[PDB]
């Protein structure tokens, strides 16, 4: 996160570390045995971190699960990045307390200029490598699909949003993908990619989750 | 890398980033194809694990774009900065390069 | 071609299409032998494509033939585009007839506020990305010389003349260069630069073909 601020600890109880010896990708936790993420942080084996804050000190409300299923989006492009979705079922349920929550899924797409919260312990510079122990916050509204596709001409699909700043500045980063974007309690997007990181006119792009709701239930209802 | 500058370059946010370069090309880099929508746009397939690496245009973007009318045309950005891009050889500041390749993109949308 | 309109198949015999393996010119048939276009439009190897009206698909009515000769502007300023003009005299007499035709030289220059059609496969997007597979087609008038130098300070020679809106929304664009601007049967601009596309205060800049009849007649007689 590029331009964000120190969440609060735990304050993002449904962020979840997506770790193979190191942190790699976010996710979200959307059920007590399923986790939500970018297709392109695919790995065949994950642990998920819940209830982490400091993802270098054992800080004690740390709970680690591993990935008993993996499951990407049966449509996904690695080139085009559209379908950038993919659901981890955790080997053992999730203990669920006021640290380790879940978030809902979209009740209905967000409209543009909706304020949301995006998260992650990506890199938080612009320029140069500056990655965080303590997870990181940032407050963003959704762009028009307008704006977007004109940031990004002819790689917009209907499956991707644009979240952020066109004056740059503040913008998910590397580390970050496959975290969550939440407005109004709902999982809106899930950070994918972008040009760079808070490039002027050059937002990050999402996984536009309220076109994966569908998706999401039956793979969670056939497994 | 696949390629040795790309203005273009569609990056994942996982660590590390996963990156694949949606410059227009003519010639053709290991597989050439063409890119979404109009198969008439030929892009390198090629995906590079790490950063991307440099533009290969003279200016980060530009607002003030003067070019001629070919295509791929000709521009010179007249936008004044308190520096110019690494990728511009004359920073007289603005920068007096003439690239030759896509129009650059614009730093404020309209 | 900015918010213009598809001709009508083969409507504009006197138009071609400069291929060097894709579309990036277009240029203008005043001869059997000679085509007229834009001297930055200059390529060793430059391949004219007649009767054409879409270049993607092959239509039967077409005729390609190799330039054998190249002679752009002895005083072509490439850092300004003074005096961008170019003759290609095709390696093969071109076959008159309907679709493919010859538009005449200009018998006197053109006043203000006389209504043109330019023609070319060019970008039709003034923001994004959008090239026609077919030949687009538009009207527009010729702006006077003081109106020319007001929205391009200083970089107007009297080479140069101004066609189209000052409100922008109608203009040439990337791909129509070389292209023509024909009035009243008469060719009187090619496609050379401008400030963006179709932009407000920034109308098409093109090559006054006016002062190049002496020039055009005596390069054809000694070649
Ligand atoms: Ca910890
Ligand atoms: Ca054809």
């Amino acid at each position: 996160i590029v331009g964000g601020y120190t969440c609060a600890a735990n304050s993002i109880p449904y962020q979840v570390s997506l770790n193979s010896g190191s942190h790699f990708c976010g996710g979200s936790l959307i059920n007590s045995q399923w986790v939500v993420s970018a297709a392109h942080c695919y790995k065949s084996r994950i642990q998920v971190r819940l209830g982490e804050h400091n993802i270098d000190v054992l800080e004690g409300n740390e709970q680690f699960i591993n990935a008993a299923k993996i499951i990407t989006h049966p449509n996904f492009n690695g080139n085009t990045l559209d379908n950038d979705i993919m659901l981890i079922k955790l080997s053992s349920p999730a203990t669920l307390n006021s640290r380790v929550a879940t978030v809902s899924l979209p009740r209905s797409c967000a409209a543009a200029g909706t304020e949301c919260l995006i998260s992650g312990w990506g890199n938080t510079k612009s320029s140069g490598s500056s990655y965080p122990s303590l997870l990181q916050c940032l407050k963003a509204p959704v762009l028009s699909d307008s704006s977007c596709k004109s940031s990004y001409p002819g790689q917009i699909t209907g499956n991707m949003i644009c979240v952020g700043f066109l004056e740059g500045g503040k913008d998910s980063c590397q580390g970050d993908s496959g975290g969550p974007v939440v407005c109004n309690g709902q999982l809106q997007g899930i950070v994918s990619w972008g040009y760079g990181c808070a490039q002027k006119n050059k937002p990050g792009v999402y996984t536009k989750v309220c076109n994966y709701v569908n998706w999401i239930q039956q793979t969670i209802a056939a497994n | 890398r696949p390629w040795k500058c790309c203005d273009e370059a569609v990056c994942t946010r996982s660590i590390p980033p996963i990156c694949t370069c949606m410059d227009e090309v003519f010639e053709c880099c290991k597989s050439c194809g063409p890119s979404m929508g109009d198969p008439s746009r030929r892009i390198c397939q090629d995906q590079y694990v790490g950063d991307p690496g440099p533009i290969c245009r003279p200016w980060e973007c530009c607002d003030k774009a003067i070019c001629t009318r070919s295509n791929p045309p000709t521009c010179r950005c007249v936008d004044e900065v308190k520096k110019c891009a690494p990728t511009c050889k004359t920073c007289l500041r603005v920068c007096i390069d003439s690239y030759f390749g896509p129009v650059p993109p614009r730093c404020t949308p309209r």
